[PDB]
């Protein structure tokens, strides 16, 4: 089996600045890591969001270290990648990019990574990032056109392949959406829905069921009750513990009954982190398809939203929720 | 008779209305004043009929009848009050009917009713709005949309619908996504328009709505249930509508994402019907519907079981047209790309298979639909392969896709010049019509080629809709202007000047004047018309058009270039035209400081008359009047014809004056009055008994007219021809009384001589005449108001002796009324003697008994005249103070207090009884009496005789009276005088059971006092209230405590605590104090967290604070100062951690500070400060979920509260300030506003003080009411200078550059530096802001007037109060009215001028920036005159002011703070009161001299503006603005 | 160091 090293958390929120690519008048001042950033001055909103992201990652696995860069610039990325390789070589490096406060990406990885003060700085090419971090790695792209990034990444991998003939293809990617579509601007959802699905699958699953179902079969149960559910995420005797057990069992069952055994073991048995991410990924797929969004992964999987086992989950949820009042 | 006529009139047929009205009129001419019972209805019937002039059977008859009713039945200046529209209706007939046969009757009715005082009249009854706030790139579209919506909202749209809507959609396309900002304005109206349009229009509107939805995309959510409703209401299976709605649906589906699932269920009932009842050729409608279905995608996850059946039927049925079967198959195929059809496979496959046999035509696509289904199903189709192969074998069906798919599955494998060129045609225009067409053509040309598309799109509209073309003229002009070169602009200007000078066309002139206004408010500046911007020319035109505000503005601009006598004459004339005598006086004073047969007939009438009358032209109003002189010649048929001609001329004059308010209309209403009076004077001789009734009518009419003695003289002039002065002395005495100044001095004496027939101005030693005692009395009053005060006094004494003799002679039944009048007259004379004795003699031992006897006699002769009781009670009070003061002055400096008591109690008892009766006899203005009663009560209530009198008095007074003094009754519940305490407790207890809302706020707060007595007394009273209602008390206590807690957070308390402790630890080395300042905070932090922020704070800092506590205790045990250093290392660390926080805490969430308040609903508690026990009580409904913190030196926060009336209230909540002083100041301001309102001169000028609410919650916190939109002077200046790129510190930097050591300079040096720096800059920023922010000259003028008067009022009130330091932060200005507000009353008295550091010298903040924002003249004019008026009012009503100020000063709870500021308080309070008295009496500048108001004011102005005083001020308080 | 750990 393999292990991992520290997580590279790279955020680009630019709280208080609306990118020129969007026009927003709909009151969708949505949460980021369950924080409403406009209730605090920019410095505390940014630091607080950082801290919550850190905790969300710690909740899934104890870490050797995380490091976080809430600010630009490019030199900081170079130094971080170098340090990460120094504590490598075989263990996987995890990257997380948001870009919510940044203009939409393009073929060259355009991103607002600068020491200014309103400068349209840099085409921060994927190729250079591949050079800086050549070790096995996992990338998460929670952005408006993440599939475009995955496509460009593979094209640069082909370029490198051609150059070598005169740790590529050992890394995996999870993309928020296909290159040709945008993330939804829907009131009452978090602004970082993909991240929340990958890191907090129960809060999202329950809030989603409460707002999504056409007809509720449990009168009296609403968001005010779900957000007060007692228990712990590591105690099988509590409501939340039971829900996490059931969720894990169903997700693993679906993976077992859909994927080839080779992919099954490579994704769900050879590493704790990858297995956790893919188990939550299937949920993200099921939820996001209702918004006209299609998550994209580097290896392609058969569709799973059609599988009968999801109905069992819905029933179990209603049963548990019926005991809350 | 009349009853039947009224019944026939109310329910008549024009013939009946006509005949009945004529009959009623003639009937009225006979019935007279025994008709009024029915007229008090008949009037409104006729007036309603008159209002509907287009439906009335010859309105002339109804109007004539109305006139005859008013005249014959004895109505006076009163129906208007009852029906406040009659005069307006008559003027509307006069102006708009244009039929002299009724206009002249309306004139007769107006004159008949009588002229109405403008202040009884008023009592009975957009491009420049944001041009200067937007960049031009934003501005053009904004104006266009407004113009379009004005048309759209109107009913003319019904003829023009189509072009207006098109323009709107064009604009949206041009704007792009920014067009979303216009959705709140378009959409609510557009949809409602759909509801009422013809179908021919409805189809168009639906198509355009669809386009708007496409343009705005997701920004349509809040409007998605009205559109759906309308669609359902109109989807009536009409082929055309069906096609339009289907397209609309497709556009909505694309615009919305998954949210469409929320609306789909409401459309399904209609779509299904389409598939069953499609009568269109080829079922083409169904085909279109199928295409729309293909776009739903994932939205159909929950509805396939409803839509699939008819879809299958469309291709299964053998009789359907082939294009529809094909389309159905394609739809089914395409849906398989996104939806799971596994559970429907058997329902899909079976219909396919029959089709395969039915015909190869559909087979050609059925095999692809099947292949797609098989692909999705994968291995699940192996169940069906053995069936379908039989068909594939029977018919030669070969499909490579299908065959490969099946084989793999079986094997287990996966798968602009015109604007100028035509404008120059002005050179060829001659007539007025030519110029009107020139302007119209130019406007259209300017729109046609406008460079912005938002204006070009309106050109087609502009071809018609005239007003629209006018509205967009200025914007288009500016746009075209900005792109022209010098020659083009030159020729355009020449064309404009030609138009301006060619001829007087009102429309063109007003258009060009408004254009100039816009250019003056734009970034391009004034138009270069000739030289200096055409100021002279525009001025001339403004005068011709009666645009006096513009004429004034331009003339003042001319003044700025240098004074010239011609300019001063122009200013005096314009000010006279604007009805501003005070400004005119100011202009005259400036000039006098800097520079070196009509009436013949009037005289003959007052005293040849025929000659003067003939000389006056026959075709003028005054000529006709002077010929109507028939009045002296008794040529009544001639007077009649002359009056009719005069009326025609007046009609013309009224039309010319029409619209210039009632102020201007009044002069002609007086002419109408006089003409009707002439008709009355004629007819008085020619009528029966009504003749005497006319005299009564005359008198009553006189009451409703203004009090201008010139008009009274004209009315008396014409009335004197039939009624002599001896027949109605009431009017002549009232006239003489109304006259003032030398008018009174001449006219009153002439009138009294006339009325008496005796000339008492000669042989002045002669005894007074006994002719008409009222007239002799008036004579004596006239003698008093002169140098003959002693003569008047002695004459009054002999007059009283005479009246007593007459009263003895008056003892008869027939003369009983005379005797009663003599008693009232003697009461008046006795009071005048009481006044006059002391005015001449002063207060002495030999005068007090005599005045007391005179007042007693006055109260014996009459009992209802509260003023006599007031004077008596006051005199007794003064006697009490007199004897005490005489002992303090001579006998003292305590047996003398026993000798005092022997008489003080004697005087005190009747004083209390007097004040109680005086209060009983009056309402509203009883504040002063109440305060005097409270004063005597508090000091002398311990005496049994005063106590007894007091108890009976209190029992006799209506409890509501005491509400106005609640703040003082509570203050003294600590009094150690059991009789007083007991009475106070009983009074408060009684008050609490009737008006508990009035006490619950003063109490509860009262219960938190440290003093034990206050706590116990408050508790007892609150318990008594709890017995009446628990709920109010419990809620008030809860709200007060939570509201106080949220005012200050632990972080701020520890921040200030540690800062003071640091000051003590390192500065003073006061280790003891350094504990004393922290100990209570550690004890506070022993209670533990109670809410969320408290918990977070404790988790963050608890350990460090507890360790610091341990280090301090260890120090106290050891004495080794390193322990304190370690404690300070901990305190420092915590201090810095908190110090880095706070600027980021911009708002508070209520659920983290006071969850208890968030949950409050429907409380039984009045909104703070809104209680009024004549009105319904507004209950507190809810508290806003979060508070907004304001960043400053302090941290106030805004609270929003929702009440039961649906309105929101806004308050500022703040701590660290004692607000109990502001409350008292507001009470004083209330009194002053009442005093000003009562004075008719101040009343006409609308003088007042702006107030706000103050509600204390604790010793150091409370609520201040939020004031509507206003700005701080500081911010206005700052923003102005930043906009104009002017450095904020120029004056300061200049002074430092000349003298870097400026703040050590000798005064003379500082003065030289100050004056130089002042002379280096044009300090007039405020005047420019005032002009730039005004939408028009008229508004600017009114704003400036209100500004000047507001300053004068607060200058005098602040001076008398002694209000201290003032700087730009403290002054606020109202953006709308122009009035100002003072918001900080800490330095109540002159303590600001005694401060050891930078003492103040300046009685009020009158400076350069303020002075030059006033009228061009300067301080002289409105400001000085207003100061005189206010000071005179303050100098008259001195007792009320002193009663309030004395109550304020002698109040230990506040006096202790005054004592700390000054001081024993027992003497300092006396010095303060003496200083106030000196200011009110006019001795403040010199103890042995008295000053008049003009001298006092001039001295104060000279002091306030002296440079020597300004140079000594701290720069706080910047003296150079 | 398993992909899934529990205690039942
Ligand atoms: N009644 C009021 N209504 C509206 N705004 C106010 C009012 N009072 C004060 N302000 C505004 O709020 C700021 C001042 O409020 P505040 O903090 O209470 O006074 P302060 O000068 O800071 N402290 P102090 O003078 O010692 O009482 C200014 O920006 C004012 O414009
Ligand atoms: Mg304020
Ligand atoms: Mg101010």
């Amino acid at each position: 089996r393999m292990k991992t090293v520290s997580v590279a958390l790279v955020l680009c929120l630019n709280v208080g600045v609306d990118p020129p690519d969007v026009v927003k008048t709909t009151p969708c001042a949505r949460l980021e890591c369950w924080i409403d950033p406009l209730s605090m001055g920019p410095q505390k909103a940014l630091e607080t969001i950082g801290a919550n992201l850190q905790k969300q990652y710690e909740n899934w696995q104890p870490r050797a270290r995380y490091k976080q860069s809430l600010d630009p610039t490019v030199d900081e990325v170079k130094k971080l990648c170098t340090s990460l390789r120094r504590n490598a070589k075989e263990e996987r490096v995890l990257f997380h990019y948001n870009g919510h406060g940044v203009p939409r990406p393009t073929v060259n990885g355009e991103v607002w990574v600068f020491n200014k003060n309103y400068t349209q700085y840099i085409p921060l090419s994927i190729y250079d990032l591949q050079t800086w971090m050549g070790s096995p790695s996992i990338f998460v792209y929670d952005c408006s056109n993440a599939g475009l990034i995955v496509k460009s990444f593979k094209q640069f991998a082909l370029q490198r392949e051609q150059e070598l003939e005169v740790s590529m293809k050992n890394c995996i990617q999870l993309a928020a959406c296909e290159a040709t579509e945008l993330l939804p601007m829907i009131p009452d959802l978090p602004a970082d829905l993909f991240t929340s699905c990958l890191t907090t699958p129960i809060k999202i699953a329950l809030r989603w069921f409460c707002m999504q179902k056409c007809v509720s079969l449990v009168p009296g149960v609403t968001l005010d009750l779900i957000e007060k559910i007692p228990g712990r995420l590591n105690d099988r005797r509590t409501p939340l513990g039971e829900l996490n057990w059931i969720f894990t069992a169903i997700t693993d069952t679906i993976a077992w009954n859909v994927l080839p055994r080779d992919l099954f073991q490579k994704l769900f048995r050879q590493d704790l982190l990858v297995a956790s991410l893919f188990r939550n990924f299937l949920l993200a797929e099921r939820i996001m398809r209702s918004y006209n969004c299609t998550p994209v992964s580097s290896p392609r999987l058969p569709p799973t939203y059609m599988h009968a086992m999801w109905q069992a989950w819905d029933l179990a949820v209603d049963i548990c929720l019926s005991q809350l009042p | 008779i009349l009853k039947a006529l009224i019944l026939k009139l109310k329910d008549p047929n024009p013939g009946v209305i006509n005949n009945v009205l004529a009959t009623i009129g003639e009937l009225a001419q006979v019935s007279g004043l025994e008709m009024r019972k029915w007229v008090d209805e008949l009037f409104i019937i006729i007036m309603d009929m008159l209002q509907d002039s287009s439906l009335l059977a010859k309105r002339q008859v109804a109007l004539w009848t109305l006139g005859q009713l008013v005249a014959s039945t004895g109505y006076v200046v009163e129906p208007y009050r009852k029906y406040p529209t009659l005069l307006e209706v008559l003027l509307n007939f006069l102006k708009t009917e244009q039929n002299q046969g009724t206009r002249r009757e309306a004139i007769r009715v107006l004159g008949l009713l009588g002229a109405l005082d403008p202040y009884k009249h008023k009592v009975n009854i957009e491009m420049l709005v944001n041009m200067g706030n937007l960049p031009l790139d934003e501005f053009y579209p904004a104006v266009s949309m407004v113009a379009l919506m004005r048309i759209f909202r109107d009913q003319s749209l019904s003829h023009h619908h189509t072009m207006v809507v098109q323009a709107i959609t064009f604009i949206f396309k041009s704007l792009g996504l920014k067009c979303v900002q216009f959705l709140p304005q378009v959409m609510p109206t557009f949809l409602n328009v759909i509801r009422v349009c013809d179908g021919a229009i409805r189809e168009f509107l639906f198509q355009q709505l669809g386009m708007l939805v496409s343009f705005v995309k997701s920004h349509i959510r809040p409007y998605m249930d009205e559109i759906v409703t309308l669609m359902r209401e109109f989807w009536v299976m009409n082929t055309s509508i069906q096609s339009t709605i289907i397209l609309l649906i497709e556009q909505i589906v694309v615009a919305l994402g998954g949210e469409f699932k929320l609306y789909l269920p409401q459309l399904i009932p209609h779509m299904l019907r389409v598939f069953m009842h499609d009568n269109s050729p080829g079922r083409i409608v169904s085909i279109k519907l199928l295409a729309a279905i293909q776009l739903f995608g994932a939205n159909l996850d929950d509805y396939l079981h409803l839509l699939l059946p008819p879809i299958v039927k469309l291709f299964d049925a053998p009789e359907a047209p082939l294009p529809s079967r094909k389309a159905a198959l394609e739809t089914v195929d395409r849906l398989t790309e996104s939806l799971d059809f596994t559970d429907y496979a058997s329902r899909i496959i079976h219909p396919i298979v029959r089709t395969l046999d039915q015909s190869p035509e559909l087979r050609s696509t059925a095999m692809d639909t099947l292949s797609s289904l098989v692909f999705q199903l994968g291995k699940k189709y192996q169940i069906f392969i053995p069936m379908v192969n039989k068909v594939l074998v029977r018919h030669r069906i070969n499909h490579q896709r299908y065959d490969v798919l099946i084989c793999r599955i079986v094997k287990g494998y996966t798968l602009s010049t015109i604007n100028l060129q035509k404008a120059w045609g002005a050179a060829r225009r001659v007539s007025k019509d030519d110029w009107l067409e020139w302007l119209r053509r130019l406007s259209l040309e300017l729109l046609k080629d406008s460079s912005s598309p938002s204006l070009r799109s309106c050109w087609a509209l502009a071809q018609a809709y005239n007003p629209m073309a006018r509205d967009l003229f200025n914007a288009a002009f500016v746009s075209c202007w900005s792109e022209l070169n010098e020659d083009q602009q030159d020729e355009l200007i020449r064309s404009i000047e030609l138009a301006l000078t060619s001829q007087d066309i009102a429309e063109v002139t007003q258009t060009l004047l408004n254009l100039a206004e816009f250019m003056e408010h734009s970034d391009k500046g004034p138009l270069p018309l000739r030289d200096d911007n055409g100021i002279v020319l525009l001025g001339e035109r403004a005068a011709k058009c009666r645009a006096y505000a513009k004429a004034l503005h331009y003339k003042e601009l001319e003044f700025q270039k240098g004074p010239t006598p011609a300019i001063l004459e122009s200013l005096i004339s314009i000010n006279n035209k604007l009805q501003q005598p005070e400004a005119a006086a100011g202009v005259l004073e400036y000039a006098m400081k800097h520079f070196g047969a009509r009436m013949a007939a009037a005289a003959a009438w007052g005293l040849s008359m025929e000659e003067y009358t003939c000389m006056i032209p026959r075709d003028t109003h005054d000529g006709a009047f002077y010929r109507a002189l028939a009045l002296h010649q008794d040529l009544f048929s001639l007077a009649q014809q002359c009056i009719d001609k005069a009326r025609d001329l007046l009609d013309a004059e009224l039309t010319a004056m029409a619209g210039e308010s009632y102020s201007r209309a009044y002069g002609a209403m007086v002419s109408c009055h006089m003409l009707s009076e002439l008709e009355e004077v004629i007819q008085y001789k020619l009528v029966p008994e009504r003749r005497e009734i006319i005299r009564q009518i005359w008198w009553e009419r006189l009451q409703g007219c203004q009090r201008i003695v010139e008009d009274w003289q004209k009315i008396l002039m014409v009335r004197s021809l039939v009624v002599s002065p001896h027949e109605d002395m009431r009017t002549w005495l009232k006239y003489a009384s109304l006259c003032g100044k030398s008018g009174r001095l001449a006219l009153a004496h002439k009138t009294l001589v006339l009325l008496l027939g005796v000339d008492p101005s000669r042989q002045l030693d002669h005894p007074l005449p006994t002719v008409h005692p009222q007239v002799t009395y008036a004579y004596m009053k006239n003698m008093w108001k002169s140098a003959r005060k002693i003569d008047a006094f002695q004459h009054m004494q002999h007059f009283v002796q005479t009246m007593q003799q007459q009263a003895q002679h008056a003892i008869a039944t027939e003369d009983q009324q005379h005797k009663q009048e003599l008693h009232k007259l003697m009461a008046r004379c006795f009071l005048k003697l009481g006044e006059w004795q002391l005015n001449l003699q002063g207060i002495n031992e030999s005068t007090i008994p005599k005045v007391l006897q005179y007042y007693s006699a006055a109260t014996e002769h009459d009992r209802s005249w509260y003023k006599a009781w007031h004077a008596w009670a006051v005199m007794n009070f003064e006697a009490v103070l007199h004897y005490k003061h005489q002992n303090q002055a001579r006998d003292e400096k305590k047996k003398v207090t026993e000798d005092l008591s022997k008489t003080l109690l004697m005087y005190t008892v009747p004083a209390v009884q007097g004040f109680f009766r005086s209060i009983s006899l009056s309402r509203g203005n009883n504040l002063q009496d109440t305060l005097r009663v409270l004063t005597l009560w508090f000091d002398y209530g311990h005496w049994p005789d005063v106590n007894e009198a007091l108890v009976e008095g209190v029992k006799a007074i209506q409890i509501d009276t005491w509400l106005q003094v609640i703040p003082q009754l509570i203050a003294r519940i600590d009094t150690p005088r059991p009789l007083v305490g007991r009475l106070i407790h009983q009074l408060l207890t009684d008050i609490g059971r009737y008006h508990p809302q009035a006490l619950i706020y003063p109490l509860t707060v009262a219960s938190k006092s440290t003093t034990t007595a206050r706590h116990n007394a408050a508790n007892k009273i609150l318990k008594n209230m709890c017995e009446h209602s628990n709920t109010l008390v419990q809620q008030a206590m809860m709200v007060s405590e939570e509201l106080i807690r949220v005012a200050i957070l632990w972080h701020e308390m520890w921040h200030e605590g540690l800062e003071e402790a640091s000051r003590l630890y390192f500065g003073e080395r006061n280790v003891k104090g350094m504990f004393e300042v922290l100990e209570p905070l550690h004890a506070m932090m022993e209670r533990g967290p109670q809410t969320l922020k408290e918990t977070s704070f404790n988790q963050a800092y608890g350990r460090d604070l507890m360790e610091a506590q341990e280090w301090c205790r260890k120090y106290m045990k050891s004495g080794n100062v390193k322990d304190l250093t370690q404690a300070w290392d901990l305190y420092y660390h915590v201090f810095r951690r908190i110090s880095k926080q706070l600027p980021q805490l911009t708002s508070l969430e209520l659920q983290y500070v006071s969850p208890k308040l968030l949950m409050c609903r429907d409380l039984e508690l009045a909104v703070p400060g809104t209680y009024d026990p004549n009105q319904p009580i507004i209950r507190i409904q809810s508290i806003a979920p979060s508070l907004q913190v304001i960043t400053s030196k302090q941290r106030p926060r805004k609270l929003t509260l929702m009440g039961s009336n649906g309105h929101e209230f806004v308050f500022l909540l703040k701590g660290h300030e004692d607000l109990r002083q502001d409350e008292r100041v507001m009470q004083l301001f209330g009194l002053v506003n009442t005093l000003l309102a009562n004075d008719p001169t101040s009343l006409r000028k609308n003088l007042s003080i702006q107030r706000y609410a103050v509600i204390p919650l604790s010793t150091n916190s409370g609520l201040i009411g939020w004031v509507p939109h206003c700005d701080t002077l500081h911010a206005l200046i700052r923003d102005y200078r930043e906009k104009k790129k002017i450095l904020l510190n120029i004056e300061h930097r200049i002074m430092l550059r000349m003298a870097p050591d400026y703040d050590h300079l000798t005064l003379m040096q500082k003065v030289e530096v100050f004056e130089h720096a002042v002379n280096n800059t044009a300090g007039d920023d405020l005047a420019k802001l005032l002009w730039l922010k005004s939408p028009s000259s008229e508004v600017w003028f009114d704003r400036r007037t209100n500004y000047t008067r507001s300053l004068a009022v607060m200058s005098m009130v602040g001076y008398i109060l002694g209000l201290g330091d003032r700087h730009p932060s403290n002054l606020m200005l109202d953006r709308l009215s122009g009035k100002i507000l003072h918001i900080d009353f800490g330095d109540c008295f002159e303590v600001a001028m005694t401060r050891e550091k930078f003492p103040e010298k300046i009685p009020f903040r009158l400076t350069r920036m303020l002075t030059n924002a006033m009228e061009v003249t300067g301080l002289d004019g409105n400001y000085r005159i207003t100061c005189h008026t206010v000071m005179e009012v303050l100098r008259e009503h001195k007792d009320s002011v002193m009663a309030v100020l004395e109550a304020f000063v002698y109040d230990p709870l506040l006096n202790w703070r005054l004592m700390d500021t000054n001081t024993a308080l027992n003497k300092k309070a006396i010095q303060i009161i003496n200083r106030v008295r000196d200011k009110l009496t006019g001795r403040d500048f010199s103890h042995d001299d008295t000053l008049d108001v003009p001298t006092q004011v001039e001295l104060l102005i000279k002091q306030a503006t002296s440079h020597e005083n300004l140079c000594q001020c701290y720069i706080g308080w910047c003296p150079f603005w | 160091e398993s992909q899934f750990e529990m205690d039942i």
